[PDB]
């Protein structure tokens, strides 16, 4: 208990535990899954609300025309990100005209919260993002960690209960190149069903769902427009 | 104690525990190797996937970070990265000040002052990192340095960092390579990885592959695809 | 432990366990090296090569981060129930 | 940096850190300040582990004008710190007044130096204890600021290894009517009663202040006035 | 430049430097405020008074400016470095607005001062309670009280200090209509109320006064023992 | 000074 | 490890452990008896036992991985009624940082929580639901995050 | 002590974040709910003595024609975000002709939470976060609307909700009584019955607060008379 | 960097400040300051604890300090922070109270803010009507007519309690008492005139004269002052 | 003591004291009245560990060419019983390869390996006072 | 051996009036196991220092603990690897910095109390440690001929005749003062050949000649230049056949 009060301080483990403790915030934020296909790229975020009589936390941001971003952790430190992120995508605009490859965002956000990582008095961002992005380079989906380290994923799940979404996703990985936007989204929310307990199930208050495709824009899905997405799927056993 | 909480403390022996720490942090971290041989550098990481999910290229350990220089990493990624960006620009500041490609081993030098700096303050900790940079020019001719946390940098004939850095150097000193070309080179290599690799501890790897060399007119790439299972395909067969 | 197990079932209560469970050190001196020895006498009674039997221990503490990693270990104290000011 | 000050005070009201500075110079070698009519002269025990090390090559008594001179007692690093400061000091104040800088004044000047880094934020006091021998209005100066940067002006003093008694026999040793000459001899003896072995020309450094202004004793004059004790 | 947070949330929830703040106000000596009708009065027990003591010097009734005076009650270098910046700010205000100060203003500016030091790195609370009285540009009487937090309130009597929960208590029960209906009544009960803790009597007790459209007015302690007097004899007759 | 510090 | 004291110590258990010194590798080589020791801490030992004639071969047993926790917890639920639908992969998966300890009693609290319910057969929640146990997470209202 | 303001606990809590919630426990009740007809905020004063002013204890704060804020907790730390809020808002309007959205306002308040450090912080940063619990109540666009915002930076728009010492309570009893169709005076009434029946004191028209942003309305704080004419019923 | 701050400038749980208190606590064994207000003039009389037989005697005075042509201060405490101290006062300055006040907010500016030590040091002002101030580490001053800090300050205080007839002095009889009262302070009990510092400040010719005794002209005082308690042992 | 050195004169009579922590020892034991000789029985040198490890590797049964340099350039800092354990590793490698003799490579991985384990040892360097 | 506080761990007084961080960064020197012995001689200055390459995969021709700090001037660095080439680099930056100010080459005895000066701040100041390694320069002077400075964490600095640094600092400085109280104005063969024998009577080695560096300077050629393996071959033939 004296090697995890700092984020400086190295475990002699060699780990560093406040960069652990501060991954364990993205475990305690809502589950969400992003997987891509050989054409789109799609975001299913399962919201919470604190109370009944709350509305839901939003989960999924539009960062740019190509690039959104489902959070899971701290709202406050994911907002910070989601500012930086859209700046870096507004000044690539304004300086070389063109969007900002996802693959060269991902970059810029783990350098940038690998920083506080190392310095005295600093903390981790207390926030994991899946980014879903389109550029030349195809579909994209990336998972940025707490420790500043970013993964290129075919289809990934972060939050509470995620690793029953990241079974899911392994165990169908093989058709989500070939599926179309309709299926990759059902698979999405199947994949999302898993971290669910048994008696709930997801409605339009609690699902959220960023696409982005080749000729499509970056569009986000609340209650009124996720029910032509949720009604196709079946009752899960 | 309190003796290894500050990277600015010394021990009662005279040893910085938080550098050596940052240490163990690379020792926990699978295996790459490089070899230099007769013309040209030849770089080789055992990148395991940690899971099916991760795509073919993510956690990339091999860097570069010049056109003539490569990166390959050992230990946190994030600091593995955040010392590759350094070299990035240690090496753009070079060529737009003195006006030509920075010798690998000023530039060794230079990254591994910049690591040596977070050894000193208690204000920021070591990189959790150790990386080999190779190189190859007409002029210099084939170079390999070795930088661990504390900033040592070492010049190398073939050299492992990782959890099996011990059976990879065995392995390594097998090999003539100062004679041999990196055409047969890159397959030592892969040799080289998959004996070292644990299959029933953490498996299913992937072996990334680079070099930098007179083939390549001393430029770091990836090696090509069909030499990369060329290799790989020995590799396999060498293990019977 | 001996006279516990002369028992079918036993109980035995550790109240501010934190008195002996404390984590081992090295402070140069002989800190706690006593203290320790008994820690680690409990702890091979709880968990060691010889089964413990039909002991069921319990210990109660209000500082819990002090207790050596070896006894906050499952087989040795299996359940943590965290007695949280009253909501 | 550190921006709190590693110097604070104790329940009993003592600057604990300022003691444990002092208790640093009281175990460095012993150095002796005597002013006599004429002049200051100040001794120190210039002695060395081995004879590989090069006794020229580093002096104790270093001068800061033409005129000032310091010996310290304690550590060597920080004394030569004091010196770089003192020695900047001083040109600081002849640049502003175009006259060098009198021995009170550069005395003040170093023990605000010492003070401050008494208070600032992540620093320790310097663990030395400076002498300052000097020569204005025709009158000779000496003068001992210790690690809390507090200055005295004294007669004759002794500081570091063996002080007490070499201050107790400067009160039976010392009057005011000694000459530069005397003023050397008394010290040398000061030196002898706290040191162990026999004192060569170069195991000992002395510096002298005058009308003359301030000049370090070249070993051949240590070694006639060593003489001069047997 | 030192940045280290000085005042952070305990576990419980409380900023623990702000209540040993005010713990350092409740260890002042007694300061109480009545707002009158057509007057405003502030007295200060004196705690000790050394015949020494140049009494001019040690005043803990300071007028901000020319209609609106404080009394406070904690560390008297912190209260002196609040008064000061309390006078600068009215200044600026009377500069901006070419409108003297209302109390409000004045109250919220050091409220907001104090709330800064209780959230600012490197700095500890002010350690002083505030008892700010005044009258407005209407000619309304106004008493406010402000403390180390940074919270203030408007009060038609208030006491700080050591004895300021028994000087309320008393205040609770003896403020009426009738009791301000003078300006002698509404000393009277000032000096009722720091008599409830004050030993001595009139000896220990520095009052001010301050009048609609008229400067602060220290009382004279000739004043006070006649004060101090009468409600004396209305004791007797009470009896 | 310069004098000073080297001699 | 024996240390250098001039007030007190433990000079009594050094000499016992120099009389375990000397029967490991002393004047008499023993070389019939094989001995085994174990220890969580090999920081605090004294270098005279970490010697290469006392013990040759000093293995570290490491935290277990992904596989092997999976395999413990296969291990320790063979005498249990378990669905065949747990999947022992994906309660690796959930438990990073845990030992062969914590994996058992993983599956000892899923038979628990199996037996809260009055269920005769563990399910793969039962499994899920004694993670969470085993973890020892302090209570925390952090349901507003994300 | 030797933890840093930016700590995080093994369970993934900001360390001060939570500390700073656990402040609104001991602040004041104040009750928000949003209707078709309006926002209604409510909140107790809670005086200590009868000789303070109840006009002085301001808890229901005009941020702007539109919007209003209560807030519960440290309300000497609700003083720096009112401040923010009220600058923010006119600087909307001063650069695009139009009032903010109340979720804009709340997310800019929000951006204020967390901006606390030790090192590497400006001189102007502050160390620690706002203790207090903020309730923002307007009309925009999207007709009435209540946020909640957190010392931890989480605002989320509510129905109704409850802050402060009784928000368990209270919170209860708003989902017992609300329904999405009633009308403001309903929402006024039972926001008024549910804070008699949770104040230690009793309630009158002194010692609560009550304010209402309706459409086409501006923000309109209660007078003496209009809360005796619905405290009078109940 | 937070294992090694000692938070200086922090509240104790009491309340109190206990960097503040300690420094009192310093001042507490410093030399004794007596400063004594007349009629015609202000006195300063420190014990000198600087009494070796080998202290060069230069300076004009050791406790004492000038601050402006019309001020004079003698300190208590830490001797390097008093000249820290002093060379602010002498910068800063103007009217006695001013100089004070704006001391005393550099010395509550270290104890609020800032991490450092404050100011271990105690100061007696006398200026020119005549006024004596007092100033604390903590940064709170107060004007007095007599008054004593540092060793034995309470006995000081008392005695002059005791002694000192209001409006009816004259810098002789102001004098008298200062030797009187120092007499008990100091455990010597000749309390010859190397051991003590007396510095008046007196109005002449429409000017401020600061002037510190000669040691015959002390001499002469505690001679007198003997020579007085002879006589009242006459009566018994 | 009062026997090694006392009131009754040792004649003839030698002792021999061993101790790898001749720090902590008595002063009055360490006094050369009693402990006349302190030999120190440092870590070998690169000799000496060549010594040491020709003397441990002689009996063990190995075909090809064995360059004990490299081991002595991989064995600083290594003891008697660490080359010892080299060779004893060797002969374990050798077994887990089921052979019936050790090559270099063998004492390359034996070395390397103790190599390894030398890692847990805290400070030796341990002197008489 | 008292304390009181955080005087281990960081560079504050410790009751005693002792600095124990400065002492464990001077045993952090022996930490790298090597040893290094400088001699002085009436007109050169040598220093030599055994280079360690465990292993074959090691590239030998950078294993260098001699750095040239300048032309005229040469060190060897002792203890930790990192920061000696820290000291290397903050030497020649300092070096260029007076050559490029004053207009001439830094005397060797003002370079290191330059270094000197840089590294007492390190153990005044707390948020820094100092550096655990030892410089030893040596040049040949314009009018004081050769030079060696030994150079060390502590901010202390020196001439010395002859001096020695790392593991074995004390053997060999006892054999250096044996040798030189013979008092013999050793020429540059003779210095090279008592360096040399120095490092392999103290090591007990016997050289072979690729496990010494040894730079020298000479009044001749006052440029710092490190001896090759056929250089230092012909001195080990010459101390050999005696």
């Amino acid at each position: 208990n004296q090697y995890d009060n700092d984020v400086t301080v190295w475990s002699p483990q060699g780990r560093i535990h406040q960069i652990e403790y501060a991954m364990e915030a993205v475990k305690q934020g809502s589950a969400t899954v992003g997987l891509k296909s050989k054409t789109h790229a799609v975001l299913v975020a399962l919201k919470r609300a604190q109370s009944e009589l709350a509305a839901h936390q939003k989960k999924i941001l539009h960062v740019d025309n190509h690039i959104g971003i489902s959070i899971a952790g701290l709202t406050a430190d994911a907002r910070l990100l989601c500012n930086f992120m859209r700046q870096e995508c507004l000044d690539s605009r304004f300086v070389f005209d063109r969007p900002l490859p996802v693959s060269r965002l991902v970059s810029l956000i783990g350098s940038k919260t690998q920083i506080p990582t190392q310095r005295y008095g600093r903390r981790p961002y207390g926030v994991g993002l899946l980014i879903a992005g389109y550029d030349d380079m195809g579909p994209h989906i990336f998972q940025t960690c707490p420790s500043a380290n970013y993964f290129d994923c075919r289809a990934m799940s972060i939050g509470a209960r995620s690793q029953s979404a990241r079974t899911y996703l392994e165990r169908h990985m093989s058709e989500f190149m070939e599926c179309n936007l309709n299926e990759l989204v059902k698979h999405g929310l199947r994949a999302l069903r898993e971290t669910l307990p048994a008696e709930q199930d997801l409605t339009t208050k609690n699902v959220s769902i960023g696409i982005v495709g080749k000729d499509l824009e970056f569009t986000i899905y609340d209650d009124d427009d996720v029910s032509p997405f949720l009604e196709g799927l079946e009752e899960r056993p | 104690t309190g003796y290894d909480l500050s990277a600015s403390t010394f021990s009662p022996d005279g040893r910085v525990f938080q550098v050596e720490y940052a240490m163990k942090a690379v020792e926990n971290s699978s295996t790459a190797i490089g070899i230099r041989c007769k013309d040209g550098v030849v770089f080789g990481v055992e990148k395991l996937v940690l899971s099916k999910l991760y795509e073919e290229g993510s956690n990339k350990r091999l860097f570069n970070v010049d056109r003539h220089v490569g990166m390959a990493v050992a230990g946190l990624l994030a600091d593995a990265r955040s010392l590759a960006d350094i070299a990035r620009e240690e090496a753009s500041n070079f060529r737009s000040n003195f006006g030509y490609n920075i010798p690998l081993k000023h530039l060794a030098d230079r990254v591994a002052m910049y690591v040596h700096a977070y050894t000193l303050y208690s204000a920021v900790r070591p990189f959790g990192c150790s990386f080999m940079l190779g190189s190859y020019s007409v002029n210099d001719g084939a170079q390999l340095y070795m930088i661990d946390p504390s900033g040592v940098s070492y010049g190398y004939w073939g050299c492992a960092i990782g959890k099996a850095r011990q059976a990879a150097k065995t392995e390594i000193e097998k090999l003539q390579m100062k004679e041999m070309t990196c055409r047969d080179i890159v397959k030592e290599v892969a040799k080289i990885i998959y004996i070292v690799h644990d299959e029933v501890k953490d498996k299913a790897f992937e072996l990334e592959l680079s070099w930098v060399g007179e083939l390549t007119n001393g430029r770091h790439e990836i090696v090509p695809k069909d030499i990369r299972e060329e290799a790989e395909k020995y590799a396999k067969e060498s293990l019977k | 432990f001996e006279m516990a197990r002369t028992k079918k079932a036993c109980l035995i209560f550790f109240d501010e366990i934190d008195a002996i469970g404390g984590a081992r050190f090295d402070d140069g001196a002989g800190g706690d090296n006593e203290v320790q020895r008994t820690m680690l006498e409990l702890i091979n009674q709880l968990d060691g090569f010889d089964p413990r039997g039909n002991i069921k221990v319990l210990m109660a503490t209000n500082r819990p981060d002090t207790l050596d990693p070896a006894l906050m270990r499952p087989g040795r104290l299996d359940r943590k129930i965290e007695f949280s000011l009253p909501d | 940096g550190y921006s709190f000050s590693l110097t604070t005070f104790s329940p009993s009201g003592k600057l604990v850190q300022i003691e444990y500075a002092l208790a640093a110079v009281a175990g460095g070698a012993p150095s002796v300040g005597i002013k006599a009519a004429n002049g200051v002269v100040l001794a120190t025990e210039k002695k060395q582990k081995s004879i590989l090390y090069d006794e020229r090559s580093v002096h104790k008594v270093e001068p800061i004008t033409k005129h000032i001179g310091l010996v310290y007692s304690g550590m060597g690093p920080d004394y030569r710190v004091l010196v770089h400061r003192a020695r900047k000091l001083a040109q600081q104040y002849y640049l502003v007044y175009q006259e060098p800088i009198p021995t009170a004044q550069l005395v003040q000047r170093v023990a605000s130096v010492m003070q401050e880094y008494t208070q600032s934020g992540g620093v320790r006091p310097f663990g030395v204890s400076l002498l300052i021998c000097g020569w204005n209005e025709g009158r000779p100066y000496l003068f001992q600021s210790d690690p809390s940067g507090a200055y005295f002006a004294w007669k004759a003093t002794a500081m570091g290894k063996n002080y007490v008694n070499g201050k107790t026999f400067l009160e039976k040793r010392y009057n005011e009517d000694l000459e530069l000459e005397d003023a050397i001899h008394t010290a040398i003896l000061t030196l002898k009663e706290s040191f162990e072995g026999q004192m060569t020309e170069d195991n000992i450094e002395v510096g002298i202040c005058n009308e003359a202004g301030f000049r370090r004793l070249t070993p051949t004059e240590v070694k006639d006035y060593l003489a001069a004790i047997a | 430049s030192y940045d280290r947070a000085i005042t952070v949330f305990s576990p419980d929830g409380h900023l623990f430097q702000v209540e040993y703040a005010q713990e350092a106000v409740k260890k002042g000596s007694t300061a109480v405020g009545v707002r009158g009708r057509d007057i405003v009065v502030l007295g200060v027990e004196k705690k000790s008074v050394a015949k020494l003591q140049d009494e001019r010097t040690v005043r803990k009734i300071c007028a901000l400016d020319d209609n609106v005076c404080m009394a406070f009650a904690g560390l008297t270098a912190d209260a002196r470095i609040v008064i000061n910046r309390a006078r600068v700010e009215c200044q600026s205000h009377r500069l901006t607005v070419e409108d003297p100060v209302t109390v409000e203003y004045i109250t919220r500016y050091i409220a907001s001062l104090k709330q800064r030091y209780t959230q600012s790195n490197g700095r500890r609370p002010f350690g002083i309670s505030a008892l700010i009285v005044g009258f407005d540009f209407d000619g309304t009487p106004r008493l406010y009280q402000t403390d180390p937090s940074g919270t203030y309130h408007a009060w038609k009597a208030n006491a700080i200090g050591r004895g300021a929960k028994s000087v309320r208590e008393f205040l609770e029960k003896n403020y009426t209509d009738e009791a301000i209906e003078t300006d002698d009544l509404t000393i009277k009960l000032v000096i009722k109320a720091l008599l409830e803790v004050v030993q001595s009597g009139g000896k220990n007790i520095e009052l001010a006064v301050m009048r609609r459209d008229q400067s602060l007015k220290i009382l004279n302690p000739e004043e006070i023992e006649k004060y101090v007097a009468e409600i004396e004899k209305e004791k007797e007759e009470n009896e | 000074l310069h004098s000073l510090s080297t001699g | 490890k024996r240390f250098d004291s001039e007030k007190a110590g433990d000079r009594e258990v050094q000499r016992t452990m120099l009389e375990l010194l000397n029967q490991l590798d002393g004047f008499q080589p023993n070389t019939q008896v094989k001995v085994i020791a174990a220890t969580n801490r090999v920081d605090i030992l004294d270098p005279a036992l970490l010697r290469s004639g006392r013990l040759d071969r000093k293995i570290e047993f490491p935290m277990p991985n992904e596989e092997a926790r999976a395999r413990i917890m296969q291990i320790h639920s063979r005498k249990m009624n378990v669905s065949p639908d747990v999947n022992y992969e994906e309660l690796a998966r959930c438990t990073d940082d845990f030992n062969g300890a914590q994996c058992k009693a993983v599956c000892v609290e899923a038979g628990m929580i199996a037996l809260r319910r009055g269920a005769t057969e563990l399910t793969h929640e039962d499994y899920m639901e004694g993670i969470l146990e085993v973890q020892a997470k302090k209570k925390a209202n952090l349901q507003y995050y994300a | 002590y030797d933890r840093g303001v930016n700590t995080f606990s093994p369970e993934g809590r900001l360390f001060q974040v939570e500390y700073a919630i656990e402040a609104i426990k001991l602040g004041s009740t104040a009750i928000g709910i949003q209707t078709s007809e309006g926002v209604c905020l409510a909140v107790e004063k809670r005086i200590t003595s009868p000789l303070m002013e109840p006009s002085s204890i301001e808890k229901i704060v005009e941020i702007d024609a539109h919007i209003g804020c209560a807030m519960s907790g440290l309300i000497a730390d609700a003083k720096t975000l009112i401040d923010k809020a009220r600058v923010e808002t006119q600087n909307h309007w001063f650069t695009y002709n139009e009032t903010m959205t109340v979720e804009s306002v709340t997310q800019a308040v929000s951006n204020l939470a967390l901006q606390f450090g030790e090192e590497d912080a400006d001189p102007g940063a502050m160390s620690r976060p706002f203790g207090v619990a903020l309730l923002f109540g307007g009309v925009d666009e999207k007709g009435p609307q209540l946020f909640h915002m957190d010392p931890s930076g989480t605002f989320v728009q509510c129905d109704a909700r409850a802050i402060g010492s009784a928000s368990e309570g209270a919170q209860s009893s708003l989902q017992e009584v609300y329904h999405k169709s009633m009308t403001l005076k309903e929402a006024i009434k039972s926001s008024l019955i549910i804070l008699k029946q949770v104040m230690e004191e009793k309630l009158n028209a002194t010692n609560i607060e009550l304010a209402t942003v309706q459409p086409g309305q501006n923000f309109h704080m209660f007078t003496k008379e209009e809360l005796e004419e619905v405290i009078k019923d109940i | 960097s937070r294992r090694y701050d000692s938070r200086t400038t922090i509240f104790s749980p009491e309340g109190r400040l206990y960097q503040v208190e300690y420094a009192m606590e310093a001042i507490g064994h410093a030399g004794t300051c007596l400063g004594i207000l007349a009629n015609d003039g202000v006195l300063l009389a420190a014990e000198r604890r600087n009494i070796h037989k080998l202290l060069d005697e230069v300076f004009f005075s050791e406790k004492i300090y000038k601050l402006n042509e019309d001020m004079a201060c003698s300190v208590a405490g830490i001797t390097s922070d008093a000249n820290v101290l002093t060379n602010e006062l002498r910068l800063i300055a103007i009217p006695c109270e001013q100089l004070v006040t704006a001391l005393c907010d550099i010395k509550q500016a270290y104890t609020q803010f800032g991490g450092k030590r404050p100011f271990g040091v105690s100061l007696l002002y006398i200026g020119w009507g005549f006024q004596l101030y007092q100033s604390d580490p903590s940064g709170n001053y107060g004007g007095w007519k007599a008054t004593c800090i540092g060793n034995n300050s309470a006995a000081a205080v008392s005695m002059l309690k005791q002694d000192y007839k209001e409006g009816e002095m004259t810098l002789k009889s102001a004098l008298a008492l200062a030797i009187k009262v120092l007499n008990k302070t100091m455990d010597v009990s000749k309390l010859s005139a190397e051991k003590v510092e007396i510095a008046t400040l007196t109005r002449e010719n429409g000017k401020t004269v600061i002037r510190v005794l000669k040691q015959k002209e002390v001499e002469q005082l505690i001679k007198k002052h003997e020579e007085e308690e002879a006589k009242a042992e006459r009566e018994k | 003591l009062n026997q090694m050195d006392g009131f009754d004169t040792l004649h003839r009579v030698k002792m021999i004291m061993a101790t790898n922590r001749p720090d902590t020892l008595d002063p009055a034991l360490l006094r050369p009245g009693r402990l006349d000789r302190k030999i120190h029985i440092d870590l070998p040198n690169e000799q000496a560990r060549l010594d040491i490890l020709k003397i441990h590797a002689g009996p063990i049964t190995k075909h090809g060419e064995i360059d004990y340099e490299a081991i002595v350039k991989l064995s600083d800092g290594f003891n008697g019983a660490d080359l010892r354990n080299v060779c004893t590793e060797a002969g374990m490698f050798a077994i887990r390869a089921d052979h019936d003799f050790v090559v270099q490579e063998d004492f390359m991985k034996a070395v390397r390996k103790v190599a390894d384990s030398k890692k847990l040892e805290s400070k030796l360097d341990y002197k008489p006072v | 051996g008292s304390s009181a506080g955080f005087d281990r761990h960081i560079t504050i007084f410790s009751p005693e009036g002792r600095l124990y961080q400065v002492e464990y960064a001077f045993k952090a020197i022996n930490q790298g196991g090597l040893t290094s012995v400088a001699v002085r001689g009436k007109d050169c200055a040598v220093i030599v220092t055994q280079k360690k390459v465990p292993d074959k995969l090691l590239d030998s021709s950078t294993v260098t603990h001699l750095f040239k700090i300048t032309e005229n001037i040469g060190c060897v660095m002792t203890g930790m690897t990192a920061d000696s080439r820290s000291q290397v680099q903050r030497a020649r930056y300092e070096a260029a910095n007076w050559k490029y100010k004053y207009g001439y080459e830094i005397p060797v005895d003002m370079l290191c109390k330059r270094i000197a000066d840089i590294s007492q701040v390190y153990t005044q100041n707390a948020e820094m440690r100092p550096l655990g390694c030892c410089m030893i320069l040596i040049g040949i002077d314009e009018e004081q001929g050769p030079q060696v400075y030994k150079c060390d964490p502590a901010g202390y600095y020196c001439g010395f005749k002859a001096t020695a640094a790392g593991v074995k600092q004390t053997e060999s400085t006892s054999f250096l003062e044996k040798k030189v109280k013979k008092k013999f104005d050793w020429t540059f063969e003779q210095t090279v050949e008592t360096a040399i024998t120095c490092l392999s009577t103290v090591l007990s080695i016997d050289f072979k000649p690729s496990e010494i560096e040894v730079g020298v300077v000479t009044v001749e050629n006052p440029k710092f230049r490190i001896l090759t393996e056929a250089e230092i071959d012909a001195h080990l033939v010459a101390l050999a056949e005696r």
